[PDB]
């Protein structure tokens, strides 16, 4: 649920949604 | 005949080419069809080989015909 | 969104071109939202054909910051490129869409990536036809191509030899031969085609010393 | 005429036959034309296969046109009108000679009527969104350098922007300088930008206009 | 501090002046040095092209190597070719004559990304190629170098097993420059120290190993 | 035992053939078909809400689920109508109309539709706020999503897409239309719940695109590959428009 948690879970080889609920179509960062 | 001996040799490479895996579709079909009954009679089979009984080829007879009414149908 | 507003409803075309033109790079990040892709895809069938062209390559440019707008838009976008090349049989409109379809595989290069065997079927065909703007934009467009995706082309790259060597060498018109000549360079860096058109065109090493003296 | 479905495993020649003796000026191009509507009264929504091979020549006869009155030209586009929901994947190589020629000031006048009114009878079947600014624009330039034409591009430019929602909000003060300059007042425009700009519901703007043609149609 | 001296309207100093800017990532400055450098050799090869091709040789292997570093902006620009220059660049080195000065400089401009440790194909070649030239000493340098240790100070302890293509031209250099005996021991403990490795390798997939150690055996 | 016990219950799909009693009345054989083919359905769908099902169907060798597929690209017009409400009601989708044009069924499939709870005797502007108006977090974890972007993941993986474009193209249009509504609603899900690098490619589709440009197959199936492409567009602007 935050960045860091992705980042810790990404070197793991465990991919995350990046984007909230707020806007249905989000730019990639 | 009472040959069971002959039936054993005669269904015996049905058994080999049935373990080897199915490769196609419909091998894959009959495979998740009738496997189960075709694996649980050659085991009584092969626990009737081992000491012999007919007790232990009843059922796996009883299996055979079950899978053969279903696939003549 | 007042720039968008303006370069899409002003009636002369160069104050659009000037807008369409002057949103570059800087602005990424903002034009890759969803009223803003929504007036540039207005901003991409325009009567024009400079600002479709500057319209197509802002949007095959930011593709890959949004891709689910893009990706339908551009799909159906390039389905009437292609269908603008084979089934139109206009000299003008082939050349408007050779370049349409360079600006886009210049703009987005892994969108384009998987589609390059109907692209380059159709970039042959066009090629081995029974004004030289359209040899020198389908050059530039599959050099472009042979830059994107190597070592898929190297089922392509005898035919293009065969071809690109006599545009370049036995030229019977004075056609562009400086594009003909970096397509060429182009599709050898990408492809490894290093030692073997050495024996099989004799005459390369001659007509590529021959452009240094004349 | 005869067999409505069944031309088809024949159809292909058919088009091979047209290829080649469609030449450019001549007085073949009348019963050509008239063959052309009768394979599309025939086939009727399969007419699409053996469309784009037909696609050149219509080009050829849109630019290369030398007929006293441009009567071929009109022909072909009561032809046009027939195809329907057809040109549907061909609309974006066969709507340009159209809007190129309404708006060229050398044209003969029933010409452009025919373009302006083919443009208008083609939206009931066709979804005119994305090809908005490819015909705003040509229609204001046919407002105010003929005072015969107006009424006619009003009918087109009502019949497009009522498939448009509020994506049609931005273009209004763009009209408008042309409508007040010229004292143009059409009642059907009136009332959809008047349903534009002051809202009428939440649903029906912004709609899909084959949705409200299939719920009109039952 | 010795290239800034060097002149710059010439080749080499806009070579040596491109090369310096592309170790220390300037991929902008270089690609201009490097394009620049290429007129500043076309004058020359125009020169001499004019009196036959074996004259210009030493002209084109200038222009080759030039036009190597923009593989080498590749290699640290694109990460996904990084191995497919890598072989295109040992398959255009099978063209060029057989040649120590040009071949050096030619790995000199290849080593400024790819360490001798990555790419042995290549530097075998070279050794062998030094070897069989007469110059037989730095074969032996190339050899100690892609080894890791100097044999030539341990002459009880056996070679590394390990990289068995470079031990055996090592023992092949051994056998050819001064010693005809302990080569042959070398040899024979190399290839029952080998036979002992392939019993323990019950390779089943990865089937291009055994085979290619087959080779080297027979 | 390992792959012939649990997999049974996909039998009536798998199997075009299928005899389930050895000794039945002949008099009831389509019935019979129907109820075998609604209580099959039933079965998979219960063992994809379960975890031991979901693993033990999607296992890496030749699984359950990979069968369930590969029958699905063969043009048997009974198994094929019948394997999409099975993948309709996985998804939790809903279904739309039996018809044979496009905008029609899609029509039916709008969120915004009228339903028989707001009434006013029912659930007058309460339940059709609830329903067309959205959740006021934007932040909590919704389970459900996670869920459907483990089993939507493992579908692609066994290629469930390539499938879906082989049943638009070479099928009835019944059945086209179905599908093409069915693969809208995937790829609209798939740019919302599910991670960047598994869904970055998928919007392309390179089966349905390289067959939609290439102009030597025949001409039937290139206009109905752009007719499909088509209909995604409007699919996906019907998506983003929103419930009114
Ligand atoms: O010169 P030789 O002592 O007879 O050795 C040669 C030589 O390889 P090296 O010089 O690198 O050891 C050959 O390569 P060239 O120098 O002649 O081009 C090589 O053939 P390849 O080109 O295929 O590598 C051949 O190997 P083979 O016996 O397979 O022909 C190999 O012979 P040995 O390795 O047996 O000495």
């Amino acid at each position: 649920k935050t960045k860091q948690g992705c980042d810790i879970l990404k070197c793991h080889n465990w991919d995350a949604v990046r984007h909230s609920r707020k806007h249905l179509w989000p730019v990639v960062p | 005949e009472r040959n069971v001996k002959g039936m054993f040799e005669v269904l015996e490479p049905l058994h080999a080419m049935m373990e080897r895996g199915p490769q196609t579709l419909k091998e894959t079909s009959f495979n998740q069809a009738y496997g189960r009954d075709l694996m649980e009679a050659q085991e009584w089979c092969r626990k009737y080989m081992k000491s012999g009984n007919v007790k232990d080829l009843t059922q796996a007879w009883d299996l055979y015909y079950h899978v053969f009414r279903r696939i003549s149908k | 969104s007042k720039l968008l507003v303006v370069g899409i409803t002003d009636p002369d075309p160069d104050i659009r071109y000037c807008v369409l033109a002057s949103l570059d790079e800087r602005f990424d990040a903002h034009l890759a939202q969803a009223e803003n892709l929504q007036a540039l895809f207005v901003a991409l069938n325009d009567q024009v054909f400079e600002i479709r062209e500057l319209a197509i390559c802002t949007v095959g440019r930011l593709s890959s910051m949004n891709p689910a707008f893009v990706m339908p838009f551009l799909r159906k976008m390039l389905i009437q490129i292609l269908t603008e090349l084979e089934h139109s049989g206009i000299g003008r409109i082939k050349e408007q869409s050779a370049r349409m379809l360079g600006h886009l595989v210049s703009n987005a290069p892994r969108l384009i990536r998987p589609y390059m065997e109907p692209i380059l079927k159709a970039l042959i065909l066009k090629l081995k036809d029974p004004n030289p703007g359209v040899i020198n934009n389908v050059l530039a467009t599959i050099g472009e191509l042979a830059q994107v995706s190597g070592l898929e082309m190297r089922k392509w790259v005898d035919e293009l030899f065969i071809i690109i060597m006599d545009m370049l060498q036995d030229s019977s018109l004075l056609a562009k031969r400086q594009v003909a000549l970096w397509t060429l360079g182009q599709l050898v860096a990408s492809t490894g085609y290093v030692v073997e058109p050495y024996r099989k065109y004799p005459t390369l090493l001659e007509v590529l010393l021959n452009f240094l003296k004349t | 005429s005869f067999v409505k479905s069944h031309i088809r495993p024949y159809m292909d020649e058919i088009v091979t036959l047209m290829r080649e003796f469609w030449v450019m000026n001549t007085s073949i191009q009348s019963t050509i034309i008239l063959l052309i509507e009768q394979i599309v009264v025939a086939l009727g929504g399969e007419f699409k296969l053996y469309l784009p091979q037909l696609i050149p020549h219509m080009l050829r006869v849109f630019m290369h046109d030398n007929s006293p009155g441009r009567i071929v030209s009109i022909k072909l586009l009561a032809a046009i009108q027939l195809f329907g929901a057809n040109l549907d994947d061909y609309l974006h190589l066969l709507l340009p000679p159209i809007v190129k020629l309404f708006d060229a000031p050398e044209a003969p006048l029933p010409s452009r009527k025919a373009a302006l009114e083919t443009v208008d009878r083609l939206t009931e079947s066709l979804d005119f969104t994305d090809y908005a600014s490819r015909i705003i624009h040509p229609i204001v330039r046919t407002l105010d350098q003929s005072p015969e034409l107006r009424s006619t591009a009003m009918d087109t430019l009502s019949s497009l922007v009522f498939q448009l929602g509020k994506k049609y909000q931005i273009f209004i003060p763009m009209v408008n300088k042309v409508l007040v300059r010229h004292r143009i007042n059409h009642q059907r425009y009136d009332v959809l930008i008047c349903r534009i700009v002051k809202g009428y519901t939440l649903a029906d703007e912004e709609e899909d206009p084959l949705i409200y043609q299939h719920r009109m149609l039952r | 501090e010795y290239t800034c001296m060097i002149p710059r309207d010439t080749h080499d100093g806009a070579f040596y002046r491109a090369v310096l800017a592309l170790h220390q990532d300037l991929f902008s400055l270089a690609q201009q040095c490097i394009d620049k450098a290429r007129d500043l050799l076309d004058a020359e090869l125009t020169a001499m092209a004019g009196e036959s091709y074996s004259r210009a040789y030493g002209a084109m292997v200038s222009c080759h190597m030039l036009s190597e570093l923009e593989e080498v902006i590749q290699y640290k620009l694109v990460p996904e070719r990084r191995e497919i220059i890598r072989q295109i660049w040992w398959e255009r080195l099978q063209g060029c004559q057989r040649i120590v000065e040009d071949w050096q400089k030619i790995l000199m401009v290849r080593s400024l990304v790819v360490s001798p440790h990555e790419d042995m194909r290549t530097w075998l070649k070279y050794a062998s190629l030094c070897g069989k030239s007469g110059r037989l000493a730095l074969a032996h340098k190339t050899l100690v170098l892609l080894l890791g240790v100097d044999p030539s100070r341990q002459l009880d302890h056996p070679l590394p097993t390990v990289h068995p293509q470079v031990t055996y031209a090592y023992m092949k250099n051994m056998w050819k420059s001064a010693r005809k005996i302990d080569a042959f021991q070398h040899m024979q403990h190399f290839v029952q120290t080998m036979q002992q490795q392939a019993q323990h390798a019950i390779a089943t997939e990865d089937q291009q190993h055994k085979q290619e150690l087959h080779k080297l055996m027979a | 035992r390992a792959d012939v016990e649990l997999e049974r219950i996909l039998a009536p799909y798998t199997d075009f053939h299928y005899r389930h009693s050895p000794d039945t009345a002949e008099g009831q054989l389509k019935e019979d078909r129907e109820a075998r083919f609604l209580a099959s359905k039933m079965g998979i769908i219960a063992t994809f809400r379960s975890w031991a099902g979901i693993i033990n169907l999607c296992k890496p060798g030749n699984s359950g689920i990979q069968s369930l597929i590969g029958v699905l690209c063969i043009p048997n017009m009974e198994i094929r109508r019948g394997l999409l409400e099975v993948l309709y009601d996985i998804f939790r989708l809903p279904l739309p109309v039996v018809t044979e044009e496009f905008i029609e069924a899609l029509l039916s499939v709008d969120p915004g539709r009228f339903q028989d709870s707001w009434r006013l005797s029912d659930g007058f502007v309460a339940a059709e706020a609830k329903t067309i108006l959205p959740h006021r977090a934007r932040s909590r974890p919704d389970l459900m999503d996670n869920y459907l972007a483990l089993i939507l993941s493992a579908f692609i993986r066994n290629g469930l897409l390539e499938g879906l474009v082989e049943v638009i193209t070479n099928s009835d249009d019944h059945i086209s239309v179905r599908a093409t509504i069915l693969l809208g609603e995937l790829l609209h899900m798939a740019n919302t719940i599910l991670p960047h690098s598994h869904s970055h490619h998928l919007h392309c589709l390179p089966t349905l695109m390289n067959m939609a440009a290439s102009f030597d197959i025949p001409k039937e199936k290139r206009l109905r590959a752009s007719a499909a492409l088509n209909c995604l567009k409007r699919f996906h602007e019907m998506k983003k428009r929103g419930p009114k």
